């Protein structure tokens, strides 16, 4: 009843995606008329936009007002009317439960069965149990075994490794033995930073620009590993490593370094140098303490 | 590259060699023998002289992996092993018997289209064996060749055993059996075609032997005006055959739970015990190096970078044992429910056992009850 | 770690779980946009009273029937008797809102059905709930509609929609005049959604592609963020609190509300959540706590009966934090067609199952300091019908009984019998009577051995037609090593050799060396349960030992010769594939 970390079993989801978008380009075609193949279906998805630090969003305003109804029941029967025989056409060449299928959804009836429900792979089926039973453990604090679900899994040939959050949560929560997870997060930049879709939403992504979740977690959770402090020039020196210049949340792990290095004229230096990387972090999108209590601390230190 | 129109010799050694490569694992890690070996060039070749008397250069053979498993099952069965189709769905899936493969990662390039016909029909699971064994039963002929009577007796042994059933049972439906068969069991379902639709949902000897199982758990329960068998020891058979414990055999039909197509028995692994989780990835890292198809080193030291992480749990003839004493107490309208969760949960079993439908089971045993009022009346 | 750390590795807290506590409230592959079944607390009187906590419930038979009946609440939660009213219409969503207190604790609820669209009044007293037919509108449009949201009767067909407002109580009927249409021919799937926001007079559309805002009363409408390139929208729902949204993707629980007095969006982060489902749905139910405002997050589906739940918190900064998953399973089958919501958590609501006329309450706790089988497709199987098809199944029962009696008395004195001198003649001309009978069937094996068509001798593995010497001994290790002796004795060449012991570990599970211990532990596991386990045990130990009892055809020197020969037959180069001993 959870995701699964396979390439979906394959042939009737595709030619149902097929039927799907061939019947979306008649009907939205037929709609611009009257406002007036893996291909067919790529440049139809194609055309599309594909106190605390909050990555805020894009909220309303600049946008245009309104629209009055468009679609009478005799206005829609009519833009429906033909599309759906030209469906007809290759119906008849895709598999009977295909042909329901594009009957139920062109009806606007939504499928009760899953992909997943539906697959049936002996070892795909396999590594869909075993994958299973990892989320299923992690959710129920099971590391020890999540973690010998872990470690089978990726034993397996097929799995590329989205799984890393829940290895970096799960040897996180186990502090058992093995090299933890700062070293499987900072592992992960090291071999994943270098020229050395389906699948792929945000929380897994490829370092052109921003690779996100997995990093700026590593950075501020090492930054709460110096919360352990008060290793650091360590951290800020392979965070002074990379150019990946927009990030600004490492000028705030940087000055967060200088304010735990700073805890005599060498503290006055770490001082004058926080208080430098500040400034070049409101270089870029803030993180904003009222700052005027980092300073304040930084008085504190002046003492 | 690769060959053109005449790769039906590439296909058929492929396909023979993988045949043997299965032997091999039987008789050696399942201690069959050595005579199954000579039975299997017996079948394989009747029906590779049949398909080597066939002329079209157009290929129209169908080796899918459901033809080796049916002449297993075919030589097994002419020499009346105690073997059924449960064993060997068990011991492909929990990928001992290594099945699910064209020339395992590691071969040979072939065009695709046989490969095609390799990896394609690869399932068993809808009564995919049990058709593709009586095709093949067809193909060439069960009755003057072989003797295609099951194994009936050891498979009323191994149903007893898998529920609790005290051995009472075992001569119950061997009696049912002996009334309206007097015991004759066949292999051939064929008229070669695709089409049916009477008379043959129920002809495959074993799916009739558990309707019958059935059937005698119902009316002999249902039916013991001495009040034999508790109202409550149904319950208690039940809960000893529901409670979801750590053995080698439950731990399979957890991995066979996997790879079953339809829901419920998904939810079932939903509802799994760490133990069973467990004992699964070992068959995993086992039975999956059997898997299919500088940098690669990098990754094992990579991957070897975080951990990859008196004999306990009892033999088949314990557990079944354990469960017969569970119901040894032997010596109102509700309980007709105890019957019915009972029968629902042993069906459960077959179905995921004996990789067959919901539908198809019931269609069976709805079939021979009516065959047994019909004889009755 | 964002607040932690953002002031200057673990959680905020240690981690718990979910409970349960049950009771029954009342009684009554494609699928479509429906969901019915409410219960929320109102007073109509409002000459100073309370609220009173209603049921909207739905009895089926085409589903023609509204029912609103009153709850009376306590420890235990149960209602006060039946009040009734039906519509020739199939029936979906019965919905009674309420807007929050900006205001008032509100009046009376409505329906969305297969052709109609209706809202009832109701006065109250004394356990009745008398209600009035505020009039439906069968139409005007031949469309249906998709959600209702609500003084204001707004309601969504398929890719158009419409402000409206409802009568007042009696007997002039609904009339609208700002209306207007979200369609999108690309969409497929027929499920649009309207649900206000921040009590504003602003309304939200949606559907599975995408979130539209509109301000209504001007003119404004807006496409929100995102829009359909690798998810849908899943549902949507409100949570409680006016300026409070909570809506379901595929892969997010995304919590929407305002952070400024115009509407919104939040991209305050959110937790995810994993299937490919279209049938997900969602509900909240809203803790109050000193230090927070905590919100528990029940998405639902209609394929398996768990339940998937996350909890957030409203520390009024607008300060939004996740602790962590969790989810719970629920019985046989069958799934969820309505979740209902109403240092320790309690959460507690209402479920109704896929095709189940019940209706049960459900309470969650954190701590502990303090099937009923219809399958009709296999009763049909099991119950049948006629009397003479009772009688029938008890005569053949009684058949069967008396049977196993004679093989009771009749097998006992076999087992007196053991070890005696008299089952000692009997195992000897039994053995070597048996093996005269097995040269005779060798002889004519010898007759017709040249065949060498196939390789299967005609009907072979037996006992050999003499059936009554198998039966009579009784003491299986002497009759393990009468086999052995005459597969010692039948050693003279061309004859079946097969191991039984390496196939009793199919049997058993186990290396099963003797043929006794076979015995043993069926006979452990059996003497565990049944009398005369022993007697059993020794008659199908000893059917099993004959079922198997080896004699098929001519031994391995035999095949061979049919093994060439039809590697004959078979053209040229097909025999040149025919391969042995690959590697």
């Amino acid at each position: 009843m959870f995701e699964v970390p396979i390439t979906l079993t394959n042939r009737k989801f595709a030619q149902r995606r097929k039927l799907k978008y061939q019947y979306i380009n008649y009907i939205s075609r037929r709609f611009d008329r009257i406002s007036k193949q893996q291909k067919k279906r790529r440049r139809e998805r194609h055309w599309r936009s594909v106190s605390f630090e909050i990555w805020r969003t894009v909220s309303s305003q600049n946008k245009q007002p309104i629209n009055k109804q468009k679609m009478t029941y005799h206005n829609f029967k009519k833009i429906e009317k033909i599309p759906l025989r030209k469906m007809e056409i290759p119906l008849l060449h895709c598999t009977k439960e295909n042909k329901l299928y594009f009957q139920s959804i062109s009806r606007g009836l939504e499928p009760l069965k899953t992909s997943t429900s539906e697959v049936r792979n002996y070892r795909t089926r396999h590594i869909v149990t075993l994958t299973d039973l990892l989320h299923l453990n992690v959710s129920r604090h099971n590391w020890s075994l999540a973690y010998k679900i872990f470690a089978t899994l990726i034993r397996i040939p097929g799995v590329q490794i989205k799984s890393l959050w829940g290895i970096g949560v799960e040897i996180l929560d186990n502090l058992s033995n093995s090299s933890s997870g700062l070293d499987f997060l900072q592992w992960m930049c090291q071999i994943y930073s270098s020229k050395s879709r389906s699948i792929v939403p945000p929380f897994q992504t490829g370092s052109r620009t921003h690779t996100a979740k997995f990093a700026i977690t590593y950075l501020w959770s090492s930054l709460i590993n110096c919360q352990k402090s008060m290793l650091i020039d360590k951290i800020s020196e392979w965070v002074l490593t990379p150019p990946f210049m927009e990030d600004a949340e490492v000028w705030f792990i940087y000055a967060s370094c200088h304010l735990l290095k700073a805890d005599i004229n060498q503290v006055i230096k770490h001082i004058h140098y926080v208080r430098t990387f500040l400034k070049i972090c409101l270089d870029k999108g803030g993180f904003a303490v009222p700052s005027r209590l980092i300073e304040n601390q930084l008085k504190s230190f002046e003492s | 590259k690769l060959i053109g129109h005449e790769a039906k010799l590439l296909f058929l050694k492929s396909f023979q060699f993988i045949l043997k490569r299965q032997i091999r694992w039987l008789i050696t890690e399942m201690r069959f023998p050595k005579e199954f070996e000579h039975v299997a060039k017996i079948i394989w070749l009747k029906i590779l002289k049949t398909i080597n008397d066939q002329p079209q250069e157009e290929l129209k053979l169908q080796l899918h992996m459901t033809s080796t498993i049916s002449i297993l099952y075919l030589a097994s069965t002419h020499l009346s092993l105690p073997v059924y189709t449960c064993d060997y769905i068990k011991w492909i899936c929990t990928a001992k018997m290594p099945y699910f493969q064209a020339s395992e990662i590691l071969r040979i390039q072939l065009p695709n289209y046989y490969v095609s016909i390799l990896e394609g029909s690869i399932s068993p699971f809808n009564g995919q064996l049990y058709n593709k064994i009586a095709l093949t039963c067809g193909m060439i002929h069960f009755k003057e060749f072989f003797n295609s009577e099951i194994s009936c007796q050891g498979l009323l042994l191994k149903l007893v055993m898998q529920c609790a059933l005290p051995p009472e049972f075992y001569f119950y439906t061997k009696q049912v059996i002996e009334f309206e068969e007097t015991d004759i069991r066949n292999l051939t379902l064929w008229e070669r075609t695709d089409e049916r639709h009477t008379g043959r949902v129920s002809n495959h000897a074993e799916l009739r032997v558990l309707s019958y199982f059935m059937l005698t758990i119902n009316w002999m329960l249902s039916f013991d005006r001495d009040r034999q068998y508790p109202l409550k020891w149904i319950l208690s058979l039940t809960e000893s055959l529901t409670q979801r414990t750590t053995t080698s055999e439950s731990i399979g039909r957890n991995i066979v739970k996997v790879v079953y197509p339809d829901k419920p028995t998904s939810s079932d692994y939903f509802q799994w015990s760490e133990e069973e989780t467990l004992e699964f990835l070992k068959w995993m890292e086992k039975q999956f190096l059997p898997t299919q198809t500088d940098q690669k080193i990098a990754r094992r030291k990579l991957y070897k970078i975080f951990p990859l992480d008196s004999t306990h749990q009892l033999t088949f003839i314990e557990d079944l044992q354990e469960r017969y004493a569970k119901q040894t107490p032997f010596f109102p309208p509700a309980r007709k429910e105890a019957i019915g969760r009972l029968l629902t949960h042993i069906a459960s079993q077959l179905l995921v056992d004996f990789a067959i439908s919901k539908e198809q089971l019931k269609d069976c045993i709805s079939r021979i009850k009516n065959a047994c009022l019909h004889r009755m009346n | 770690v964002q607040g932690a750390s953002l002031y200057c590795t673990l959680a905020e807290d240690a981690l718990d779980l979910h409970i349960v506590v049950k009771s029954l409230l009342c009684d009554t592959s494609q699928y479509i946009q429906t969901a019915s079944d409410l219960r929320n607390y109102r007073d109509g009187t409002e000459i100073i009273a309370y609220a009173s906590g209603k049921t909207g419930s739905v009895l089926n038979i085409a589903v023609l029937t509204r029912q609103n009946t009153l709850h009376l609440n306590r420890h235990n939660n149960v209602t006060s008797i039946e009040l009734h009213s039906p519509i020739k219409s199939i029936k979906i969503p019965g919905a009674s809102e309420s807007i929050g207190r900006r205001s008032n604790l509100v009046g009376i609820i409505t329906e969305n059905s297969f052709q109609i669209f209706r809202i009832e009044s109701v006065h109250s007293r004394s356990c009745d709930v008398m209600v009035s037919s505020s009039e439906p509108l069968y139409f005007v449009e031949i469309d249906d509609l998709q959600v209702v949201d609500f003084q204001f009767a707004i309601i969504d067909i398929k890719g158009n929609w419409s402000i409206g407002r409802i009568p007042k109580n009696f007997n002039n009927q609904l009339i609208d005049n700002l209306h207007g249409t979200i369609f999108d021919p690309e969409e497929l799937s027929s499920w649009k959604r309207i649900e206000w926001f921040s009590h504003f007079q602003k309304i939200l559309v949606f559907d599975r592609s995408k979130m539209i805002e509109i301000d209504f009363m001007n003119n404004w409408q807006t496409e929100v963020v995102q829009a359909k390139a690798w998810s849908n929208i899943r549902d949507y729902k409100r949570i409680d609190d006016k300026n409070g949204i909570l809506l379901t993707s595929r892969e997010i629980i995304i919590v929407g509300a305002s952070e400024s007095n115009d509407p919104v969006r939040r991209i305050s982060w959110k937790h995810d959540l994993d299937p490919d489902d279209t049938t997900l749905r969602i509900t909240v139910q809203k803790v109050k706590k000193p230090d927070h405002i905590l919100l528990v997050a029940f998405v639902y589906s209609m394929r398996h009966k768990r339940i998937y739940m996350h909890v957030f918190s409203h520390r009024k900064a607008n300060l939004f934090q996740s602790l962590g998953c969790s989810t719970v399973l629920e019985i046989p089958g069958g799934t969820p067609t309505g979740i209902e919501t109403i240092f320790e958590l309690v959460v507690d609501f209402l479920v109704k199952l896929r095709n189940s006329s019940e209706v049960y309450y459900y309470a969650l706790s954190n701590t502990q300091n303090s099937i009923i089988v219809d399958h009709p497709e296999w009763a049909s199987l099991f119950n049948n019908a006629d009397e003479r098809e009772k009688e029938s199944i008890g005569a053949l029962v009684s058949q069967i009984k008396l049977k196993e009696r004679e093989r009771i008395s009749r097998v006992q004195n076999l087992i007196e019998h053991e070890n005696s001198h008299d089952e000692d003649k009997y195992l000897q001309d039994l053995g070597y009577r048996l093996s005269i009978a097995t040269n005779e069937l060798l002889e004519s094996w010898q007759k017709t051995k040249d065949e060498s068509i196939l390789s299967g001798s005609l009907s072979h593995s037996k006992l050999k037609n003499l059936l009554e010497n198998s039966d009579s001994f009784a003491s299986i290790p002497e009759f393990s090593s009468l086999l052995d002796q005459f597969f010692q004795y039948y050693q003279d060449q061309d004859v079946t050799f097969i191991g039984f012991e390496k196939l009793l570990h199919l049997f058993l599970h186990e290396d099963v060396p003797g043929l006794d211990i076979f015995y043993n532990k069926l006979l452990q596991c059996w003497v565990l349960v049944s009398p005369q386990a022993e007697l059993l045990t020794k008659e199908i130990v000893k059917d099993i030992i004959w079922s198997l009892a080896r004699l098929e055809k001519p031994s391995l020197f035999e095949p061979i010769q049919n093994e060439i020969s039809r590697s004959l037959s078979g053209p040229y180069q097909d025999i040149i594939s025919s391969w042995d001993m690959d590697d």
